[PDB]
DNA sequence: GGCTGCTTCAGTATTTATACTCT
DNA sequence: AGAGTATAAAGATACTGAAGCAGCC
C-alpha cells in the first residue's frame, strides 16, 4: 500500500531518486533516498553547556575553585585523569594542575602576576587541602607531622 | 624542603603545648552583634581576630596597631590567615576512651589486656566492675565483677583491695603494665608453646608489645583526658558558598561534649548519688565517641532528615573524604567544557576552539600583551578594552594562540589515550571541532558527548604537551602495538567502493600512461571508476641500504586503484592496493607504512586517506533503500517444512512415545537447523545477485547491494545483523536463561507481531541493565588494579640475569591459539636460540626481537625460546629495561623511567566493560609423540596406556607441535609412537563411564577378602546376569568391616604374589566400594579387561577473582613429596591418608573428605607437585610447590583465555607485571645468621639484600618462602600508610601505623601527588635521581 | 523531635531536680512525684528555648 | 517538531559519526527557533538599622 | 534540508526511520498534487474526485 | 586439647508544637 | 543568671573475610 500510494502520486515506487551535487553539478550515481521525516529538537541547547573560566570564586574550607555552571566553576580533574596524565612522562603538567592552577594560594597569585608580566613560570609551594587534612587528623589524638 | 612524614600517638602534654587556651563555654555567637563569645567556641582571644587587625571593641583598625594585643579582650592584632591554623583544647573531667583503639577489629586494647572485647566494653559502659590489684584475696588482676558480686565481695572483703569501673580503671590498668618483662615472659611461653593456634595468638601479642616498647609510646595514651579542638575557619558556623547554606555540623557535636563535660564538673560540686555521676560519665564517653567516629558505636545520631551527621573521621573515609575528593582529584582553573563536532577539514594536530571560550581562557595572556604594547595603562583599562571586544583584541588573540597547545579530555578516562594535546584554530560557534580519526581514542560518538579543555601555563607544560601528548605522537595503543588511527566507518566505505571492479563498465580495456591519465578519464566522465584496465605504474623500493630504487611496469588494475595509488607514499609495494580494500586491509596498510617508512609519512598518509575516503564516499551517493533488504523466496518453504516436522514430534510425545525434555531438545535442534539454513540461503542470495553480461552472455560477481557493501567492507555491521534484517531472528532467551520453543520467524522488514516484540523487549532490557552494572563493577576493578601496582618505575637497563620463561605457542589441542611470533614479538631473549640443526645458533643471546628476527625464526621452524621476563627480574625497587621488552607505543626498548605499572593497570582494565557477565579424532597429518607414558599391549593387539600424566603431542613433519590431547588411565591407543596419522580416524578411546583398573602384570585373581555381610554383597547382574558381586562402600557396610576393607592380593596360579615387573611389590590394592567384579575368581587375567568397575564463571568476575587469588571451592590436592600412599583411620571427622617418601621421612599425614575420588593409588610413586584429586586449582599451592614460573604462566594463560573469547588483544607484559607486584611478601622460616623472626613477613627485596649483605661474608643468610597475596591485600599491606590510607578503610591502616609510629619517605607516586611534587615518572624521574643523589 | 536534644534535656532536668530536692517540704504535700515532674519539666523547656534560639542564630547570620 | 525533507547519503564527512547537516532554508525560515522566559524577583526585606 | 547518514541504520536496526521516510515523501507527493491542482484555478468537482 | 564448623560483624560498590515570678 | 518548682505514672542489597565460640575425638 505504500507503493500504491507512491504511484497515486508520480514518484518512483523504489522510493529513491537521482540527485545532483550543488558544488559541481555532476549526478550522483547509485540513486539515493530522499523523503520527509519528522525531526524534533531536544533542549540540550549548546549555549546552556558552553562554559569556561579564567579565575573566580574559591571555597573557604578548602580553597579549591567552586563547581558547576551556575557558579563560575572550574572543571573536575578527577582521579582517572591523573592516572592517564601520569602514564605519559608528564610530570610538570600534573604538578601545576594541582598546586598552582587549583590550590596553592601564594603560588597562584604569583602565577597571575608572572602571566601578566610575560614570564611563563611557576613557584610550586604546598597545597592547602593537605594542611586541612593535617589539622583534621591532628585534631584526633594522632600526632601527625613532617620531619626535616 | 621536608623529608618523610612521621606519625605517632599524642601525649596529653603535646595537646596542651599545641593549644592556645582552654575552650570553656558551649555557646558561640552573640546573636545580635555576630561577635564571638567571651570564651566560646569562636572567641577571638583563643584563636585570633575575626577580621584583619581588629578587635570586637573597635580600638585597633590599621597597621598603626600591628602586633600589640587589645586591653579588654586582649586579642593579639595580626592577619586573619592565622585564624585558620590555631587549635584549642577541652579539658575533660572524667577520662575517656578513643573509639578507634577499641573497636578497630582487632582492638589494640582488647589484645593488650587479653580480655574478650565484651568485657572491656561492659566495663566502659558501667555494667560491671574490674579487679585492679586483686591483692591478698581471691580476686584476679583482670577479673570482672557484676554489681551483686561487687557488693558481696565488699561485704566479705571491704578491705583496701581496689575495684572500679569506667575509663579510669582501664587507664590505671594500662598504667600498671610493665612491658619488657611481659615481653620476655611471652617469648618464653611461645618457645614452650606447642599448638599452632595459641602460638599465633601469642606471636601477635608479642609483636604488638614489641611495637610499643620500641617506639616512644605508652599504653594509657590511648585513653583521652585532653581533647584538642579544630580551628574555627575549618568549620565556620555557616560555610556560605552561595546558594544553599550548609551547617558545618562539627560545631554541634563539639557543643554537646563541652555541655556534658561542664555538667559533670558541677555535679562534683553537688555530691550527687554516684549512680547519677556514673550515668553522666557514661553519657560523656558516648558523646566523645560519637564525635570522634560516629556509627562505630551501636546507633549513629541524626540531626534531621534521619541522615546521620558526619563525625570527624567521616571527613576522611568514603568517596568524599579529603583523600578521594580533594587530595587526588581537585577542580582546576583555566578550563572549559563544551559539546563536540567534526570538522573533517582539520589536519590531525589541530582542533576547533570557539572564539568566546578562547577569549575567556587566555585572558591574563591578553592583558599581558596589551600592557606590553602600551595599548593601556592600568589593568582595568585592559579589562574594559577586552570587554568591549574591540577589533584589536582578535589579532592579539590569534597571536597568542599560535603555538599554545590545549589539552582535550573526555568524561570516563579509561586509558592513556583519553586525554590528548592539540593546537587550536578559532571557530565561530560554541562547539568544539574534532578530527574524525581521533574519535576512536576518545570513544566519542556525536550523540551529544561533551568534552573538557585545559590550558598549560609554564614552559615545561607546553614542551611536554607538545612532545609527549600531542595527537601526532600517539598512534600505537600502548596495550598492543596495533595502530589506533584506523579510519573507522565512512572512510572505509568510500575506499571500498572506490577500489573495486565492475565486470563490464564504460571505458574499459584501454591502456593508460600513468595515474594522472586515470584521474582525468574519471573526472571527464569518459570512463567509469571500477573498470578493468591495464596501466603503467612505477614503484620505488628501499631494498638498498636505505635507498629507494625505482622500477616500472604495466600492471592490470582498475581505474580506482590507479587513482588511489597517487596517495601512497614512496616506498610501498603496489600489491598493497590491487585488492578490494576492506577495513582490516587498510589498517594493515597503515601498519606496513609505519614499519617501513617511519612516523611523519605515516600520519601524512593517514590524513590523505581520510580526505580521499570522505571525498569518494560523497561522490558515491551510497544511500540505503528499502529494497536493499531482500528475502529468499524459499524462506517460507524452510519455515513451513520446519513447522510441519515439529508437529510430528509433538504428537509423538503426546501419544506417549518419548519424554518431555527429549521432545524439547528436539524442537530446539530442528529450529536451530532451520535458522542456519535460512541464514545461509539469504546470505548467499544477497552476496551475488549479480547476473550481468560482458560482451557475451552473462556472468556473476560480488554484488553491489549497499547493505552488503556495508557488511563485507567492515564498514558497519556483521552478518548477524543482516540475518535479523532479512531472515528470521534467532530464538530469544528467557528471564531464567532458558530458551522458548518457538522462535521469532519474522524480521525488521516484515513486522514482528505483539508477542515477539514482547520477548525481544525482555532480552533488550536485560542487556541494558547488564551494561549499567558492568560499568559499575569494572570501575572498581580497574581502581584496585591501578592501586596495587601504582609504583613500578623502570630504574635500570639490565638486571644482569639469565632467567626467563620458555615462551612457546599455545595450542588448545586442535587449532593453534597463538603463533610464537606474537608471544615474543618485541621481547628480549635470554639465551641465544639454536636452529633445528642443533649447535647452530640463529640469533644472539641478548637481542631485542623486532620483526626481522620474528620472520627469521618463523621460517626456520623454531618452537620455543627462553625469553626474559619481569616476574624474574633481578632489581630492587623497580625493573630493568631489558626484562620488560619494547615500549609497545614506540618501536624501541622502553626508556629508563617510564611508569609501566600504571599503563599496565589501565591496559588490563579498559576493555573490562566489553566482557560479559571420548577419543582423539585427529584431523591433521604429522608425527606422534607421547608424554609421561606407562602402558601395556593388550590381548586385542593394541597398546593401552595406564597412567594419568599421559599426553599426546602431534608434531608436523618439521618438528613443531601442532596438536595435543589428554588420554586417561587406561586408554587403548590405536597406533604406537612415531607413526604418522591421517584425518578422521581415532587414535585411542576408553570408557569414561567407569574406571579401568587393569593390572600391569601376568598372574591370577581370587574372591579373597570379599565376604558378604561384612565386606561385600551378593549381586546378580540385572542386565546380563553373570555374578557381579559389588563391594558396598565402607560407610554402607557393617561397623566391624568399615575399617576392614577388602583387597585382592594379585598372585599367580601358585598363590605367590606376582611381582610387578621389576618391582618387589605386586599390585596389592584396596579395591574401594562400588568396585564391581563381574568376572569370576581364579580366572587368568590378560591386559585388556578391567579388574573392577566403578561406574560413572567466564565473565569479568573470573578476572577479578583470579587477580584476588580467591581459593576455589573444591581444590585439587597435590603431592608434597614422593613415595607411596596408604590409608588408615577411617573418618576421624574426615578420612585419613598418609604418604611416605622413597628415602626421606614421611611428613604428610592429612585429612581428606570422603567424597574425594582419589587419583593416585597406594603402590603408585609420585613426585612434588603431582596431582592427587580433581577439580579447580589453588594458586598458592602452585607457587609453593611447582615454583614461581608455574604460577605466572598459569595466571597469564587463564586471563588471556578470558580476554581472548571476546576478541580483545592484550600483550602479556602487563599481566606479568601485575603478578610481579602480587607476590612481594616473603615469610622466613630460618634466620640463618640474620636477625629476623620466624613468622613475620618481609619485603622480598629487603630479605634479599639482607642475604646479599650477610653472604658478602661467609655467614649464612635466611631461608624463606614467597607467598601469593591478592591485589586487595598486598595494596593495604604496603610500606607506606598514606598510600594505603588513600585506598579503602583508612581507619584500620591509620590506627595501626599510629600505634607502631611509622615513617614514610614517599618513594612512590600516589603519595608524592598528595604532597604535590614532581612524581618520579617522567622528567620527575631525573629530578628525583638528582635530589636523592644530593644525599 | 530528636535524640540529639532529648538526651541534653534529660541530663539537664536530672541535674535540676537533684539540685532542687534540697527544698522539699516534708510535713506537707506528701507527693513528690509531681514535684520532680515539675522540676524536670521546667529544665526541659529551658533547654528547648536555648536550642531553638541557637538555631535562630544560625539563620540570622545567614 | 517540524517535518523536513531529508536525503540519506554521506556528504564529505560532515555527518561522520552521527552529526547532522542542515541547509539554510531552515535557519532562515526560523522553524526551529524557541522562546525562553527567565524570571527574576527582588524583595524589600527589613533588617536592623 | 537535512543530510543524514545511512551507516547509522544497519547496525542500530531501526528500519522504521527509513520506512517512514518513504511514506512521508508519498504524502508530500499528494500535497504537491493538490497545490498544483489548486494554485492554478480548478473547479471543485475535480478536487472532490481526486 | 586442639581441631573444627557456624556465626556475627565489619568491609566494599533543608529542618523540630507551650512557664512564673521575681530579682 | 538564677532559683524555687507539689495531676500526670506517658524495618526487601549483595558479596567477601576474619575473629569468636560451642563442640569432639
Ligand atoms: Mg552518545
Ligand atoms: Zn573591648
Ligand atoms: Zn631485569
Amino acid at each position: 500500500e505504500i507503493k500504491e500510494l507512491l504511484k497515486l502520486g508520480d514518484l518512483p515506487t523504489s522510493g529513491q531518486i537521482r540527485l545532483y551535487d550543488g558544488r559541481t553539478g555532476e549526478q550522483f550515481e547509485r540513486p539515493v533516498t530522499v523523503g520527509y521525516m519528522y525531526m524534533l529538537k531536544l533542549n540540550h541547547l549548546v549555549d546552556d553547556k558552553m562554559h569556561a573560566r579564567s579565575t573566580g570564586s574559591y571555597s573557604l574550607v578548602t580553597q579549591q575553585p567552586l563547581g558547576g555552571k551556575a557558579q563560575f566553576g572550574g572543571q573536575r580533574f578527577g582521579e582517572m585523569e591523573v592516572w592517564a596524565l601520569e602514564a605519559y612522562g608528564a610530570a610538570y603538567t600534573l604538578q601545576e594542575m594541582l598546586t598552582v592552577k587549583s590550590d596553592d594560594v601564594n603560588g597562584r597569585t604569583k602565577m597571575y602576576k608572572n602571566i601578566v608580566d610575560g614570564n611563563h613560570q611557576m613557584e610550586p609551594g604546598m597545597p592547602e587541602s593537605f594542611n586541612v587534612l593535617l589539622k583534621e587528623i591532628r585534631s584526633l589524638g594522632i600526632n601527625i607531622e613532617l620531619e626535616d | 624542603e621536608f623529608d618523610a612524614i612521621k606519625i605517632a600517638l599524642a601525649s596529653p602534654d603535646m595537646i596542651r603545648s599545641w593549644s592556645f587556651g582552654e575552650v570553656k563555654k558551649p555557646e558561640t555567637i552573640n546573636y545580635r552583634t555576630f561577635k564571638p563569645e567571651r570564651d566560646g567556641l569562636f572567641c577571638a582571644r583563643i584563636f585570633g581576630p575575626v577580621k584583619d587587625y581588629e578587635c570586637l571593641c573597635g580600638k585597633y583598625k590599621r597597621l598603626k596597631h600591628r602586633g600589640v594585643i587589645c586591653e579588654k579582650c586582649g586579642v593579639e592584632v595580626t592577619q586573619t590567615k592565622v585564624r585558620r591554623e590555631r587549635m584549642g583544647h577541652i579539658e575533660l573531667a572524667s577520662p575517656t576512651a578513643h573509639i578507634w583503639f577499641l573497636k578497630s577489629l582487632p582492638s589494640r586494647i582488647g589484645l593488650l589486656l587479653d580480655m574478650p572485647l565484651r568485657d572491656i566494653e561492659r566495663v566502659l559502659y558501667f555494667e560491671s566492675y574490674v579487679v585492679i590489684e586483686g591483692g591478698m584475696t581471691n580476686l584476679e588482676r583482670q577479673q570482672i565483677l557484676t554489681e551483686e558480686q561487687y557488693l558481696d565481695a565488699l561485704e566479705e572483703f571491704g578491705d583496701e583491695f581496689d575495684a572500679k569501673m569506667g575509663a579510669e580503671a582501664i587507664q590505671a590498668l594500662l598504667k600498671s603494665m610493665d612491658l619488657e618483662q611481659e615481653c620476655e615472659q611471652l617469648r618464653e611461653e611461645l618457645n614452650e608453646t606447642n599448638s599452632e593456634t595459641k602460638r599465633k595468638k601469642l606471636t601477635k601479642r608479642i609483636k604488638l608489645l614489641e611495637a610499643f616498647v620500641q617506639s616512644g609510646n605508652k599504653p594509657e595514651w590511648m585513653i583521652l583526658t585532653v581533647l584538642p579542638v579544630l580551628p574555627p575557619d575549618l568549620r565556620p558556623l555557616v560555610p556560605l558558598d552561595g546558594g544553599r547554606f550548609a551547617t558545618s555540623d562539627l560545631n554541634d557535636l563539639y557543643r554537646r561534649v563541652i555541655n556534658r563535660n561542664n555538667r559533670l564538673k558541677r555535679l562534683l560540686d553537688l555530691a550527687a548519688p554516684d549512680i547519677i555521676v556514673r550515668n553522666e560519665k557514661r553519657m560523656l564517653q558516648e558523646a566523645v565517641d560519637a564525635l570522634l567516629d560516629n556509627g562505630r558505636r551501636g546507633r549513629a545520631i541524626t540531626g534531621s532528615n534521619k541522615r546521620p551527621l558526619k563525625s570527624l573521621a567521616d571527613m576522611i573515609k568514603g568517596k568524599q573524604g579529603r583523600f578521594r575528593q580533594n587530595l587526588l582529584g581537585k577542580r582546576v582553573d583555566y578550563s572549559g567544557r563544551s559539546v563536540i563536532t567534526v570538522g573533517p577539514y582539520l589536519r590531525l594536530h589541530q582542533c576547533g576552539l570557539p572564539k568566546k571560550m578562547a577569549l575567556e581562557l587566555f585572558k591574563p595572556f591578553i592583558y599581558g600583551k596589551l600592557e606590553l604594547r602600551g595599548l593601556a595603562t592600568t589593568i582595568k583599562a585592559a579589562k574594559k578594552m577586552v570587554e568591549r571586544e574591540e577589533a584589536v583584541v582578535w589579532d592579539i588573540l590569534d597571536e597568542v594562540i599560535r603555538e599554545h597547545p590545549v589539552l582535550l579530555n573526555r568524561a570516563p578516562t579509561l586509558h592513556r589515550l583519553g586525554i590528548q594535546a592539540f593546537e587550536p584554530v578559532l571557530i565561530e560557534g560554541k562547539a568544539i571541532q574534532l578530527h574524525p580519526l581521533v574519535c576512536a581514542a576518545y570513544n566519542a560518538d556525536f550523540d551529544g558527548d561533551q568534552m573538557a579543555v585545559h590550558v598549560p601555563l609554564t614552559l615545561e607544560a607546553q614542551l611536554e604537551a607538545r612532545a609527549l601528548m600531542m595527537s601526532t605522537n600517539n598512534i600505537l595503543s600502548p596495550a598492543n602495538g596495533e595502530p589506533i588511527i584506523v579510519p573507522s566507518q565512512d572512510v572505509v566505505l568510500g575506499l571500498y567502493y572506490m577500489t573495486r571492479d565492475c565486470v563490464n563498465a564504460k571505458g574499459e580495456g584501454m591502456v593508460l600512461t600513468g595515474p594522472k591519465e586515470a584521474e582525468r578519464l574519471y573526472r571527464s566522465g569518459l570512463a567509469s571508476l571500477h573498470a578493468r584496465v591495464k596501466v603503467r605504474i612505477t614503484e620505488y623500493e628501499k631494498d638498498a641500504n636505505g635507498e629507494l630504487v625505482a622500477k616500472t611496469s604495466l600492471k592490470d588494475t582498475t581505474v580506482g586503484r590507479a587513482i588511489l595509488w597517487m596517495i601512497v607514499p614512496k616506498g610501498l609495494p603496489y600489491s598493497i592496493v590491487n585488492q578490494a580494500l576492506g577495513k582490516k586491509a587498510i589498517s594493515k596498510m597503515l601498519n606496513t607504512c609505519y614499519r617501513i617508512l617511519g612516523l611523519k609519512p605515516t600520519v601524512i598518509f593517514a590524513d590523505q586517506i581520510m580526505y580521499t575516503g570522505f571525498a569518494y564516499a560523497a561522490r558515491s551517493g551510497a544511500s540505503v533503500g528499502i529494497d536493499d533488504m531482500v528475502i529468499p523466496e524459499k524462506k517460507h518453504e524452510i519455515i513451513s517444512e520446519a513447522e510441519a516436522e515439529v508437529a510430528e514430534i509433538q504428537e509423538q510425545f503426546q501419544s506417549g512415545l518419548v519424554t518431555a525434555g527429549e521432545r524439547y531438545n528436539k524442537v530446539i535442534d530442528i529450529w536451530a537447523a532451520a535458522n542456519d539454513r535460512v541464514s545461509k540461503a539469504m546470505m548467499d542470495n544477497l552476496q551475488t545477485e549479480t547476473v550481468i553480461n560482458r560482451d557475451g552472455q552473462e556472468e556473476k560477481q560480488v554484488s553491489f547491494n549497499s547493505i552488503y557493501m556495508m557488511a563485507d567492507s567492515g564498514a558497519r555491521g556483521s552478518a548477524a545483523q543482516i540475518r535479523q534484517l532479512a531472515g528470521m531472528r534467532g530464538l530469544m532467551a528467557k528471564p531464567d536463561g532458558s530458551i522458548i520453543e518457538t522462535p521469532i520467524t519474522a524480521n525488521f522488514r516484515e513486522g514482528l507481531n505483539v508477542l515477539q516484540y514482547f520477548i525481544s523487549t525482555h532480552g533488550a532490557r536485560k542487556g541494558l541493565a547488564d551494561t549499567a552494572l558492568k560499568t559499575a563493577n569494572s570501575g572498581y576493578l580497574t581502581r584496585r588494579l591501578v592501586d596495587v601496582a601504582q609504583d613500578l618505575v623502570v630504574t635500570e637497563d639490565d638486571c644482569g640475569t639469565h632467567e626467563g620463561i620458555m615462551m612457546t605457542p599455545v595450542i588448545e589441542g586442535g587449532d593453534v591459539k597463538e603463533p610464537l611470533r606474537d608471544r615474543v614479538l618485541g621481547r628480549v631473549t635470554a639465551e641465544d636460540v639454536l636452529k633445528p640443526g642443533t649447535a647452530d645458533i640463529l640469533v644472539p643471546r641478548n637481542t631485542l626481537l623486532h620483526e626481522q628476527w620474528c620472520d627469521l625464526l618463523e621460517e626456520n621452524s623454531v618452537d620455543a625460546v627462553k625469553v626474559r621476563s619481569v616476574v624474574s627480574c633481578d632489581t630492587d625497587f623497580g625493573v630493568c629495561a631489558h626484562c620488560y621488552g619494547r615500549d609497545l607505543a614506540r618501536g624501541h626498548i622502553i626508556n629508563k623511567g617510564e611508569a609501566i605499572g600504571v599503563i599496565a593497570a589501565q591496559s588490563i582494565g579498559e576493555p573490562g566493560t566489553q566482557l560479559t557477565m571420548s577419543s582423539i579424532q585427529v584431523k591433521n597429518k604429522g608425527s606422534i609423540k607421547l608424554s609421561n607414558v606407562k602402558s601395556v599391549v593388550n590381548s586385542s593387539g593394541k597398546l593401552v596406556i595406564t597412567s594419568r600424566n599421559t599426553e599426546l603431542k602431534l608434531i608436523d613433519e618439521f618438528g613443531r607441535t601442532k596438536e595435543s590431547y589428554k588420554v586417561p588411565y587406561g586408554a587403548v591407543l590405536a597406533k604406537g609412537d612415531g607413526e604418522q596419522v591421517a584425518g578422521g580416524e581415532t587414535v585411542a578411546n576408553w570408557d569414561p563411564h567407569t574406571m579401568p583398573v587393569i593390572t600391569e602384570v601376568s598372574g591370577f585373581v581370587r574372591f579373597t577378602d570379599m565376604i558378604d555381610g561384612q565386606t561385600i554383597t551378593r549381586q546378580t547382574d540385572e542386565l546380563t546376569g553373570l555374578s557381579s558381586l559389588v563391594v558396598l562402600d565402607s560407610a554402607e557396610r557393617t561397623a566391624g568391616g568399615k575399617d576392614l576393607r577388602p583387597a585382592l592380593k594379585i598372585v599367580d596360579a601358585q598363590g605367590n604374589d606376582v611381582l610387578i615387573p621389576g618391582t618387589d611389590m605386586p599390585a596389592q590394592y584396596f579395591l574401594p566400594g562400588k568396585a564391581i567384579v563381574q568376572l569370576e575368581d581364579g580366572v587368568q587375567i590378560s591386559s585388556g579387561d578391567t579388574l573392577a568397575r566403578i561406574p560413572q564463571t567466564g565473565g569479568l568476575p573470573r578476572v577479578a577473582d583470579l587477580f584476588e587469588a580467591r581459593r576455589p571451592k573444591e581444590p585439587a590436592i597435590l603431592a608434597e613429596i614422593s613415595g607411596i600412599v596408604s590409608f588408615g583411620k577411617e573418618t576421624k571427622g574426615k578420612r585419613r591418608l598418609v604418604i611416605t617418601p622413597v628415602d626421606g621421612s614421611d611428613p604428610y599425614e592429612e585429612m581428606i573428605p570422603k567424597w574425594r575420588q582419589l587419583n593416585v593409588f597406594e603402590g603408585e610413586r609420585v613426585e612434588r607437585g603431582d596431582v592427587i584429586s580433581d577439580g579447580p586449582e589453588a594458586p598458592h599451592d602452585i607457587l609453593r610447590l611447582r615454583g614461581v614460573h608455574a604460577v605466572t604462566r598459569y595466571i597469564v594463560n587463564e586471563v588471556q583465555d578470558v580476554y581472548r573469547l571476546q576478541g580483545v588483544k592484550i600483550n602479556d607484559k602487563h599481566i606479568e607485571v601485575i603478578v610481579r607486584q602480587m607476590l612481594r611478601k616473603a615469610t622466613i622460616v630460618n634466620a640463618g645468621s640474620s636477625d629476623f623472626l620466624e613468622g613475620e613477613q618481609v619485603e622480598y627485596s629487603r630479605v634479599k639484600i639482607a642475604n646479599r649483605e650477610l653472604e658478602a661474608n661467609g655467614k649464612v643468610g635466611a631461608t624463606y618462602s614467597r607467598d601469593l597475596l591478592g591485589i586487595t591485600k598486598a595494596s593495604l599491606a604496603t610500606e607506606s600508610f598514606i598510600s594505603a590510607a588513600s585506598f579503602q578503610e583508612t581507619t584500620r591502616v591509620l590506627t595501626e601505623a599510629a600505634v607502631a609510629g611509622k615513617r614514610d619517605e614517599l618513594r612512590g607516586l600516589k603519595e608524592n601527588v598528595i604532597v604535590g611534587r614532581l612524581i618520579p615518572a617522567g622528567t620527575g624521574y631525573a629530578y628525583h635521581q638528582d635530589r636523592m643523589r644530593r644525599r | 523531635y530528636t535524640q540529639s536534644w532529648k538526651q541534653e534535656m534529660i541530663a539537664d532536668g536530672i541535674e535540676a531536680s537533684i539540685k532542687g530536692l534540697h527544698n522539699f517540704d516534708e510535713t506537707k504535700y506528701k507527693n513528690p512525684h509531681a514535684y520532680i515532674t515539675q522540676a524536670c519539666f521546667n529544665a526541659f523547656v529551658q533547654r528547648i528555648k536555648k536550642e531553638r534560639k541557637e538555631v535562630a542564630k544560625k539563620y540570622s547570620y545567614f | 517538531g517540524q517535518n523536513m525533507r531529508v536525503a540519506f547519503m554521506p556528504w564529505n564527512g560532515y555527518n561522520f559519526e552521527d552529526s547532522i547537516l542542515v541547509s539554510e532554508r531552515v535557519v532562515q525560515e526560523d522553524r526551529f527557533t524557541t522562546i525562553h522566559i527567565q524570571e527574576l524577583a527582588c524583595v524589600s526585606r527589613d533588617t536592623k538599622l | 534540508d537535512i543530510v543524514l547518514n545511512p551507516l547509522g541504520v544497519p547496525s542500530r536496526m531501526n528500519i522504521g526511520q527509513i520506512l517512514e521516510t518513504h511514506l512521508g515523501m508519498a504524502a508530500k507527493g499528494i500535497g504537491d498534487k493538490i497545490n498544483a491542482m489548486l494554485k492554478q484555478q480548478q473547479e471543485v468537482a475535480k478536487l472532490r474526485e481526486f
